RNA sequence: AACCUGGUUGAUCUUGCCAGUAGUCAUAUGCUUGUCUCAAAGAUUAAGCCAUGCAAGUGAAAGUAUAUAUAUAUAUAUGUAGAAACUGCGAACGGCUCAUUAAAACAGUUAUAGUCUACUUGACAUUUAUAAGGAUAACUACGGAAAAGCUGUAGCUAAUACUUGCAUUAUCCUUUUGGAUAAGUAUUUGUUAGAAGGAAUUAUAACAAAGAAGUAACACGUAAAGUGUGUAUCAAUCGAGUUUCUGACCUAUCAGCUUUUGAUGUUAGGGUAUUGGCCUAACAUGGCUAUGACGGGUAACGGGGAAUUAGAGUUCGAUUCCGGAGAGGGAGCCUGAGAAAUAGCUACCACAUCUAAGGAAGGCAGCAGGCGCGUAAAUUACCCAAUUCUAAAGAAGAGAGGUAGUGACAAGAAAUAACAAUGCAAGGUUUGUAUUGGAAUGGUGGGAAUUUAAAACCUUCCCAGAGUAACAAUUGGAGGGCAAGUCUGGUGCCAGCAGCCGCGGUAAUUCCAGCUCCAAUAGCGUAUAUUAAAAUUGUUGCAGUUAAAACGCUCGUAGUUGAAUUUCAAAGAAUCAUUCUUUUUAAAAUCCGAUUUUGUUACUUUGAGUAAAUUAGAGUGUUCAAAGCAAACAGUUAAAGCAUUGUGUUUGAAUACUAUAGCAUGGAAUAACAAAAUUGAACAAGCU
RNA sequence: CCGCCCGUCGCUCCUACCGAUUGAAAGAUAUGAUGAAUUGUUUGGACAAGAAAAAUUUUUUCUGGAAAAACCGUAAAUCCUAUCUUUUAAAGGAAGGAGAAGUCGUAACAAGGUUUCCGUAGGUGAACCUGCGGAAGGAUCAU
RNA sequence: AAUAGAUCCGUAACUUCGGGAAAAGGAUUGGCUCUGAGGACAUUAAUGUUAACUCAGAACUGAAACGGACAAGGGGA
RNA sequence: UAUGUUCGUUA
């Protein structure tokens, strides 16, 4: 009867709806970011929470353990495919420290821009 | 007509739901009397017959202490284990005591041993008296409501003197 | 009533016939035969999912229509046909003759295999039987009855049997040197020395087998089928050649390309 | 993200709740709504009631054809088919719903050495024969009834329908070979002998009695002998029924229940497919219970699972899968391998249809659809193309199922512009900023490719098609909590707002409006429920002098808890300065200076066996994402690999979890129990 | 302290309680009575086919057998009785709460003008008063 | 007038806990043929002789009737 | 150590 095909929520709102010191940092990413709604930021520090999650379970489980030893290189190569960390981070411990500025620039239109193409990065989007 | 619908273990009642199911099945008794052959055919589960004997008067009967079998008539039922009930009305039944007609195994006697395998027995007195009053005592070894055919064995040694003293510091 | 069921939904189908969720709402219920279901694959799924052969059920019906391919050296026409836990299939048009094995992740893959070697059929037997006259009848894993089968098999051993005539040539014992393979556990595929035979009475009896690379797994005496002495396997085992290598250094030869 | 804030006061610190806050695969509803993907949907109350129509049928070699039609060389032979009907199989599956149900069902874990099992698979059989019998459908003629899936009489005819019924093998011996001997499958009874299992009254074998059912009086045709159908028994398989151990919410203003009426057990029997008080007869007085029996409640089908989770937890699970139960309520029964079946039958109860009034026929908690109920839920659509089932099995069916329709239930992606020049502002010729004015692009319409069972959608291509891009974003707020006005009007303790604190009597930052601003955004409010917040249910982890709260006091059973004590170190190789690994050192039974077992459990470690879906998680650019389980690789037109001239090749669909209970397993610690003296051992010799 | 504040008595509304009425209703169990339908067994016995003779007819017999009946059993359903559960009527009685502003007094908070309070008993329009024995939460940490 | 004996079952409010109570209210009952249970007495673990009517159960039987006449509470609020 | 009551509601 039901479908058997998945859905799932990709973000989370932030409870507390009016901090001030939160909704002025946001406003400062959405506007130079140029992206549409902070629904957008949301996703995206939903996922980096995932990542943040998975890492730092990681590094509860000692060391050459099968579990750690195999989750942590495929976290880890994952994250160097998305390009987040460079050759200059190499461990676990440099997954943790990722950032929503760091997550932003991965984006399409941040990239184009970057690249030139548009010249403004409302005008890539 | 199985299994439900009892008290439990500890004398609760229990509820009931699960209406009777066709498996739990549970047919009527065959009180199998004593005269003319006739039996039904009953239609178990998986279309296995069933063979409920209504009335039979002759059978398969063993001599045990030579384990043999021939094939005598019933004459009369005369004691079982439970119910008094069912001797008095004369119904077959896997423990019934019978009277058997002797005559089949003492013409297998003359015939095989002369005179009135691993042979030579030695008999016993207390047998051979029912056989010279030509009527012997036996117990029925089969289910005739089942098989639908009443088998026995006679009866002798210690468990005939006792079926003896519980028909008959006695009346 | 509550008879015998007689449909089988996509997602309560066993898991490695690898029925795709999306992909309608039934799976082929095996016909009763040689194999149990959850230890046997379908026609439909030998020849519709793994060699994709056809393209529909109805594509697979007019393949068994033509007396094309045979089980055990014999026309099948079933679509739903236990194939089994270890047998041969011979595909006449393409010529071409597989055997049904698992791959260290306990799937049933067809391994190609050569005419000669199609001749023999190793069958683990279950029971052994005298009937009457006192003669001795083998039950193998296929579920075929072999009669008059010789007095040393006892009833964990396996048989070569001749697929054309249906009769015993050797048959193998399982010392502690007899390689097996395991059949449906955590381990099932892999194939190894026996380490010992740990035997408890009462319950499962429980044996300890050794990897080619001195891995030691145990597993339930129920789930192994003897495929060699300790000389050699007597099939051709599958491109894994039943070693399962951890998880953690598989991926170095997935990356490594 | 392991979080708090407003409110008791003149002010303070508490306790403590109220209120705020966020989520809900959680329902309803208000306002609003441009795209695409995705997809829940009459469960809640009424397992209430139902008009209509559909939902299970089936013949491609293989039972039965002078209904009948046709075709080939010459009235013949082969045919090709075939309405109807008999026969066979299926209709016991599926689909729906959750009323019942509280050790019941269900789950994990066993047993069936206590049983049944169709289809399918493998083995394989015993006490007129150049082919046996009647009798029936269809059909023909004559009818009855208002009506019905009603059927009377007479006459024919077959069948794989129904019923009868026609070689032979094995053993003993002189010993390829000759004579002699013997003949019941299951099942039942009596007397015996005895490949395996953990244990046999097992397999099997012998003797003596019975003895089913069968071993083809049946149909069509493959290698340059075959298949179908049917059949005795065994086995396998698809299953089922029983069954072991362990696991459930609230309630003691339910404390004693069960036992004539079977309650607990023994013996005998009946019944069953089998075990069993399942039932009967006799007998005994048992069985359960404060570790909660027996009751009551549940707005309770159980589980896989869902929400919320830092960790513990709390709450939910009618609903994709599994198990159960039911077909208005009960009960009964036929056929059948399988049903106590309900689109099967029989009856009662309640509803309810037709009737010529005599009588007939009914069961949507199947798919649509209707009424009712209610806060609360879609089309009387299209199709068997996929998935799969039934069949006489390619070819027919299938409201199973799929496709579309309705669809702001949820979920994902994502428009409502972007850009260049001058005025103006900031500043050392840099940013913001209304005028212009050209590019870009969807939404829209039309055609096409394509898609599809057909169609639609998606995707792609060609035409027009945006300046107030009128192709015009909303919802709810602006005293505090809590982001945002001491702006302008109106009302004037009214009307009204206000979750809480409060505002409102002429300056209303709070009502009714305008402007502005804030917040989230194609979404935003409201109600109820529930989770966190709540360390305000506290095992982790609360409090009890005075905020609520130590029984008046002591004894005391259950429960919970319980002193110390029985075998301790040294030596070596390896990272950096330490750490890390190996060996022995009492005693009793095995091995001729050396080879090897030494309570029970809890507990702990490893395993085994664990359905998927969901979850975690590995891999994979669905244009991303939700997803899905796929996919990737060179080829403006072929090399390569390999095959002895062609054959694509390389892959994945992992792992983990699956209680606390059960099986196996290493074990030194910590805990219990066992054994241990008003006495109990062992050894040697003699004796039995 | 021109503070705060208690109770009776009056008025209105809301909630719940007791209540004669052998109150009412709807369910659910249990016993009893009656008891449809039906399994089984027995009794039946419309007939439907065989076997004999007479050379169209008849007797007897063997099964198979339909109505119908009986008896054990399975047992719907209705009725009576009893018990329980849920809902509900009611003269009258008697609480509680909520009213912006009632009457009467002054009980408590200051030594609250008789210190307060507890248990218990009696009494009074009301708060309350009195007896006995306690407490300090007292107005005394004290010749 | 209504039963009314006996056996088995069931029995409320209230209560001075003794009662209420035969509460209320159900069922059964003849004859016949049987079955079971209940004692006393003597012999070398064992076997005979003999007695009361009292209960319980079952078949059958009849114009469904059976404390068959006699005898014998009406109950309840 | 004779008696000496009360202060309507809201802000």
């Amino acid at each position: 009867p039901k479908s058997y095909r998945n859905y799932s929520k990709t973000a989370r709102n932030p409870k507390r709806p009016f901090e001030k010191e939160r909704l002025d940092q946001e406003l400062k990413l959405i506007g130079e970011y140029g992206l549409k709604n902070k629904r957008e930021i949301w996703r995206v520090q939903y996922l980096l929470a995932k990542i943040r999650s998975a890492a730092r379970y990681l590094l509860t489980l000692d060391e050459k353990s099968s579990k750690r030893i195999f989750q942590g290189e495929a976290l880890l190569r994952r994250m160097v495919r998305q390009g987040l960390l460079g050759e200059n981070e190499e461990k676990l411990d440099y997954v943790l420290g990722l950032t929503l500025p760091k997550l932003l620039e991965r984006r399409l239109q941040t990239k184009v821009f970057k690249l030139g193409l548009a010249k403004s990065v409302h005008h890539a989007r | 007509r199985d299994g439900r619908h009892k008290l439990r273990l500890t004398g609760g009642k229990k509820k009931i739901h699960k209406k009777k199911r066709k498996y739990e099945l549970g047919r009527p008794p065959s009180n199998t009397k004593l005269g003319s052959r006739q039996v039904h055919v009953v239609r178990g589960r998986g279309r296995n017959y069933k063979y409920r004997a209504i009335k039979l008067d002759s059978g398969s009967f063993s001599w045990p202490t030579f384990g043999i079998s021939k094939n005598t008539r019933i004459i009369d039922v005369v004691y079982n284990a439970s119910n008094n009930e069912l001797v008095r009305t004369k119904t077959l039944v896997k423990n019934c005591i019978v009277v058997i007609d002797s005559h089949p195994f003492t013409t297998w006697y003359e015939n095989t041993f002369g005179t009135t395998i691993g042979k030579s027995k030695n008999i016993d007195p207390l047998l051979l008296e029912q056989f010279k009053q030509g009527r012997v005592l036996a117990c029925i070894s089969s289910r005739p409501g089942q098989c639908g055919k009443a088998d026995g064995y006679i009866i002798e040694g210690d468990e005939l003197l006792f079926y003896k003293r519980k028909m008959d510091k006695r009346n | 009533g509550k008879g015998i069921k007689k449909h089988l939904k996509r997602v309560n189908a066993p898991s490695h016939w690898m029925l795709n969720k999306m992909g309608g709402q039934y799976a082929p219920k095996t016909s009763s035969g040689p194999h149990k279901l959850l230890e046997s694959i379908p026609l439909v799924i030998l020849l519709r999912n793994r060699l994709k052969y056809a393209l529909t059920f109805d594509e697979v019906k007019m393949i068994l229509i033509q007396k094309i391919v045979k089980v055990d050296n014999k026309v099948r026409t079933d679509c739903t046909f236990p194939v089994g836990l270890m047998d041969v299939i011979h595909i006449t048009k393409s010529n071409e003759y597989f055997r049904l094995l698992y791959d260290i992740k306990g799937r049933f893959v067809p391994h190609r295999i050569t005419n000669e070697e199609s001749k023999y059929k190793l069958c683990k037997v279950k029971k052994i039987l005298l009937r009457k006259g006192r003669l001795s009848i083998a039950v193998t894993h296929d579920g075929r009855s072999i009669p008059y089968i010789h007095p040393d098999v006892k009833v964990n051993d396996t048989v070569r049997l001749d697929l054309e005539t249906g009769k015993v040539l050797e048959h193998l014992k399982f010392q502690v040197g007899s390689l097996v393979m395991v059949t449906a556990g955590h381990s099932v595929g892999r194939v190894g020395v026996i380490s010992s035979i740990d035997k408890n009475m009462g319950t499962y009896d429980i044996i300890h087998v050794k990897d080619s690379r001195n891995k030691v797994f145990a597993t339930r005496l129920s789930n192994v089928f003897v495929i060699g002495d300790n000389t050699k396997p007597y099939i051709s085992l599958p491109r894994e050649k039943g070693i399962k290598l951890d998880i953690i250094e598989e991926r170095r030869n997935r990356l490594k390309a």
